């Protein structure tokens, strides 16, 4: 349940 | 060398002369570390993540070591749980993800096929699970809470939900809820045999 989208 | 993601694509990596652990992930643009000490200047930026925004110091052209592999340049710092490796130093490092080959220069977006409609969503080696973008599917469902870079969402758990990426076919659960993007994560990554390669 880890959800590491990241956006820049 | 061949990264199956059947489990977190965890590897160690050598920075300001200190070894951690980060997860290669194909769905965050740039690479975010806890909170640690860097040496030179840095300027405050704001990122956002699947929980909303946070506030980061960048230090740029930062030395990093990664699977034996040189990368030079942009690292965040900041309340991320997990320390990620982006697209940024995936690209500097040679890494692709594979099942055709698809390349790192730009956000890994294809379509997906799933309760009848057509999307587009991110090849995300940084999610465990799939979270779709509000859709009302039919079906059971539970509530589940998903976190990542700013905090939590609320989603509805879907199960056994048949879905068809890039012409291969799954069948798994969904996620869905208030994403900014429509996210593939390992569970059907792994189904449709996607490996991340350098």
């Amino acid at each position: 349940a880890t959800i590491m989208m990241q956006r820049g | 060398p061949q990264i199956t993601l059947w489990k977190r694509p965890l590897v160690t990596i050598r920075i300001g002369g200190q070894l951690k652990e980060a997860l290669l992930n194909t769905g965050a643009d740039d690479t975010v570390l806890e909170e640690m000490n860097l040496p030179g200047k840095w300027k405050p930026k704001m990122i956002g993540g699947i929980g909303g925004f946070i506030k980061v110091r960048q230090y740029d052209q930062i030395p990093v070591e990664i699977l034996g592999h040189k990368a030079i340049g942009t690292v965040l710092v900041g309340p991320t749980p997990v320390n990620i490796i982006g697209r940024n130093l995936l690209t500097q490092i040679g890494m692709t993800l594979n099942f055709p080959q698809i390349t790192l220069w730009k956000r890994p977006l294809v379509t997906i096929r799933i309760g009848g409609q057509l999307k587009e969503a991110l090849l995300n080696t940084g999610a465990d699970d799939t979270v779709l973008e509000e859709m009302n599917l039919p079906g059971k469902w539970k509530p589940k809470m998903i976190g990542g870079i700013g905090g939590f969402i609320k989603v509805r758990q879907y199960d056994q939900i048949p879905v068809e990426i890039l012409g291969h076919k799954a069948i798994g659960t969904v996620l869905v809820g208030p994403t900014p993007v429509n996210i593939i994560g390992r569970n059907l990554l792994t189904q449709i045999g996607m490996t991340l390669n350098f």
